[PDB]
């Protein structure tokens, strides 16, 4: 839940400070890359699957971005296309269609 | 002590008045006629349950009696305004791909929800499995088009009847208004008519929400003193 | 919580009966609004039976007295060069002008249809309206 | 009750049936 | 917790599949009712009997009818309906008459909350057809209040135990009609030969009115 | 004193048009998909007309054109179809651009 995510964020901040203390670096300038290097040094793992090695990333990345329930206490969903079951995809399609309509109003090499 | 007065003075206050939100101002028979609301399909496509709402055929072209349409639209708009005033979830449904963008945009602007895409099986009867048991089903569903793309009745009508969700609906001469809670006989293919319906529903919902906010603020202010 | 028997009664009847039976602890949000402002017809599911025999739909055909004049005019002249601007609610077609002149002349007291037609055509020709015949 | 109500009559615009080329001929 | 579940039939349906040939499955018809007029029924198919029971009852609890009961103990009027090939003739009965009905009807009536009723089942005794025809007939019955509202007249009950005292059980909520209902000397109704034969006493049966356990 | 629905229907230009066969109407191109133009002419349904081989680029959204109407609604009843089957569009012939 959202409160669980807040608790995880607080725990991650405290752990980041503790890891900066352990590695003897400034907690205020301890980037995510420093966190990863410190974790790899303190908890070495030769497992080939990188997703299986120890990780202490931000909760925004460790937890799936599917988020908690998509409605508040009142139960009203936040997104107006929620009942489509694919609110992200259909919102993206709606935005693209609006862009095409605006293009109608007004009027390959290094990418895949 | 808060609830005993809150519930009455907010929820039950509009129920005493016939037209609390003055939805009759929004539309007129002249306005509906100008929006080509009265036009219907040919007599061959006519659905028999729509016969009471058909004024007559003009050269094998059914005309929808706007006198009955006015009363039905009054009832439907009043019901929608009351549901919005009670902060109920309002879901527009229309599989007509022509107006999908407009309907979705209107729903987003009015603060309510839209479903103009392929209605997956069990989006209502199986909502607890597809969303989690804590999901809150819509308290009112508004069909701007009650027929799917194969001209069968939209499955959402039957599903909403199954889940006891009232349905406001724009029924054309070929539609089936049996299970629609608040049928509104009218043209659903003319862009002008669909735009008129969208404007009326958006205005009713917005007026209802604004009136709810004003009444809540007034009640909270007076209760403190 | 609720009956999915959409073929039995209406949502209002089912909900009210379940509330009376105590199955539904609390009324749904829409219930009070429905009770205060019920629709004209209770939404009860009905099977659309097919007609047979002498039974016939009561839908009438929208005919007016001016329809005869319009048919005669379109037979004699047909669609003129002036197209129909149906987007204009105040539009008056050439056939509509002919019908108006015919009604004016009928109000004068004339009764012969096939003579009033020629008189109306003469009056419109004096007015300058193009009245090319079909053949 | 009002003049604007439609009246009952045979279709005035009904075009005649396309008679066969020999119809009315012996 | 207010609802009780009762099994009406369990059947071992064998389906012929391409690989496994004859495959066993259980089809179970259950009825659930709270005893206060709210009841329903459902079918459940499964591989295990307990799964079928769970499915059937959890689905029947979502398909609840509401059976209006006269005085909370019996039906409002005599009913006679045919569902498919099953004829059900239910008779309203006074208090203490008990349930003299097909055992499935007895179970469903206990679930609904009907204490006094008669019921004869003729034709096919298909349990599912009988059950859903019974539910249809019970749901479609018209209450005294509905009758009074429809015809705009007082519904006056005459009881032999109460003598000639007229008891008003339902009065129309709208205007009351002034013109008396036409009193045809000969009503135009379709009687049952069984009922007429029983009333005249010619319905000799070594199986009718047999003493049976309390229902 | 408000005009009744019957009066509006009686005096409607669509009612005055009588039969829609071979009538001349002024429509507006409200949508373009390649060489297909969707024209609304005040009827219940629009009509799809191919872009003319001559002056085709001169037709754009909002261009007013002249149409010869064949039927407001294209419906047909097939074998065993209890109800008429419609394609939700009209049948008209695109004469060409209309100039005021
Ligand atoms: S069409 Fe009439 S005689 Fe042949
Ligand atoms: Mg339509």
């Amino acid at each position: 839940t959202e409160d669980f995510i807040k608790k995880q964020i607080e725990e991650f901040n405290i752990g980041k400070r503790h890891l900066a203390n352990m590695m003897g670096e400034d907690p205020e300038t301890f980037t995510q890359e420093d966190i990863d290097r410190a974790i790899a040094y303190l908890f070495p793992s030769g497992l080939f699957e990188k997703r299986a090695r120890p990780v202490m990333k931000h909760p925004e990345q460790i937890f799936p971005r599917q988020r908690a329930i998509q409605w508040g206490e009142d139960g009203r969903p936040f997104h107006y296309l929620f009942y489509t079951g694919k609110q992200s995809y259909y919102s993206l399609m709606h935005d693209v269609y609006g862009m095409l309509l605006n293009l109608e109003k007004h009027q390959v090499i290094g990418s895949r | 002590e808060d609830s005993t007065d809150f519930n009455d003075k907010i929820l039950n206050e509009p129920l005493k008045h016939s037209d609390f939100f003055n939805v009759k101002e929004l539309f007129s028979v002249r306005s509906l006629f100008d929006a080509r609301v009265h036009l219907g399909h040919k007599a061959g496509c006519r659905h028999r349950f729509m016969e009471p709402y058909i004024f007559g055929s003009r050269l094998d072209h059914d005309i929808i009696d706007l006198e009955q349409t006015a009363t039905h639209l009054q009832l439907a708009l009043n019901f929608t305004a009351h549901m919005a005033y009670r902060k109920g979830i309002i879901l527009f449904i229309s599989r007509n791909r022509q107006f999908s963008y407009l309907i979705e945009n209107m729903a987003r602007d009015c603060g309510e929800y839209a479903h103009t895409r392929y209605f997956r099986g069990g989006m209502l009867t199986n909502a607890r499995l597809l969303f989690g048991p804590t999901v809150r089903l819509p308290d009112l569903i508004i069909f701007l088009h009650t027929l799917n793309n194969i001209f069968e009745p939209h499955v959402a009508v039957r599903d909403a009847a199954k889940m006891n969700i009232p349905t406001v609906g724009i029924v054309d001469t070929n539609c089936n208004p049996c299970l629609i809670t608040y049928p509104v006989p009218g043209n659903d293919d003319s862009p002008l008519a669909v735009h008129l319906y969208c404007r009326l529903f958006q205005t009713a919902i917005t007026r209802a929400k604004e009136k709810r906010q004003q009444v809540e603020a007034l009640y909270r202010l007076q209760g403190q003193k | 919580a609720g009956s999915r028997l959409e073929t039995v009664g209406s949502i209002f009847s089912r909900t009210r009966d379940l509330v009376r039976a105590g199955v539904l602890k609390e009324k749904p949000l829409w219930f009070d609004v429905y009770d205060a402002f019920p629709p004209l017809r209770e939404p009860v599911f009905q099977r659309p039976r097919v007609r047979y025999g002498k039974a016939k739909a009561p839908i009438q055909d929208i005919w007016y007295h001016e329809d005869r004049i319009r048919a005669k005019f379109y037979s004699v002249y047909g669609s003129g060069q002036r197209a129909f601007d149906l987007f204009n609610p105040n539009f008056k077609s050439t056939c509509q002008r002919f019908v108006e002149k015919y009604t004016e002349l009928q109000k004068l007291g004339e009764t012969d249809e096939e003579k009033l037609f020629v008189e109306t055509g003469k009056a419109l020709l004096a007015e300058g309206v193009i009245l090319r015949r079909v053949g | 009750s009002n003049e604007d109500l439609p009246i009952s009559m045979e279709n005035p615009y009904k075009e005649p049936l396309k008679k066969c080329i020999l119809c009315g001929k012996h | 917790e207010d609802f009780d579940t009762r099994i009406l039939e369990v059947r071992n349906v064998f389906t012929m599949t391409a690989k496994e040939g004859r495959k066993k499955s259980i089809r179970v018809l259950v009825a659930v009712g709270n005893g206060k007029g709210a009841a329903g029924f459902s079918i459940g198919k499964a591989t295990d009997r307990m799964d079928a029971f769970r499915k059937a009852k959890n689905r029947a609890v979502h398909h609840l009818h509401y059976i209006e009961r006269y005085e909370d103990h019996t039906i409002f009027h005599d009913i006679s309906l045919r569902f498919k090939r099953t004829h059900i003739k239910m008779k309203k009965q006074p208090k203490g008459y008990g349930l003299r009905c097909h055992r499935a009807i007895i179970t469903i009536c206990r679930l609904i909350g009907i204490k006094d009723m008669y019921a004869k089942v003729s034709g096919s005794i298909n349990m599912l057809s009988l059950t859903q025809g019974l539910f249809r007939g019970l749901s479609r019955q018209e209450t005294h209040q509905q009758l009074a509202d429809k015809k705009g007249l007082h519904v006056v009950e005459i009881r032999e135990e109460c003598g000639p005292l007229p008891i008003v059980v339902a009065s129309p909520r709208g205007p009351l009609r002034k013109d008396p209902e036409p009193e045809d000397e000969v009503p135009d109704v379709k009687l049952d030969w069984e009922d007429v034969k029983t009333a005249q006493g010619m319905k000799r049966s070594v199986w009718s009115n047999l003493k049976r356990a309390a229902t | 004193n408000v005009e009744s629905f019957a009066s509006m229907l009686r005096h409607s230009p669509l009612t005055q048009m009588g039969p829609a066969k071979d009538k001349l109407v002024i429509g507006r191109i409200f949508h373009i998909v390649e060489n297909d133009l969707y024209i609304d002419f005040g009827g219940k349904f629009h009509c799809v007309c191919r872009r003319p081989e001559v002056d085709g680029e001169k037709y754009q959204k909002g261009t007013r054109v002249r149409l010869r109407l064949l039927d407001l609604e294209l419906t047909s009843r097939f074998l065993g179809a209890t109800t008429d089957t419609t394609v939700l569009e009209a049948n008209a012939v695109l004469l060409g651009i209309q100039e005021s």
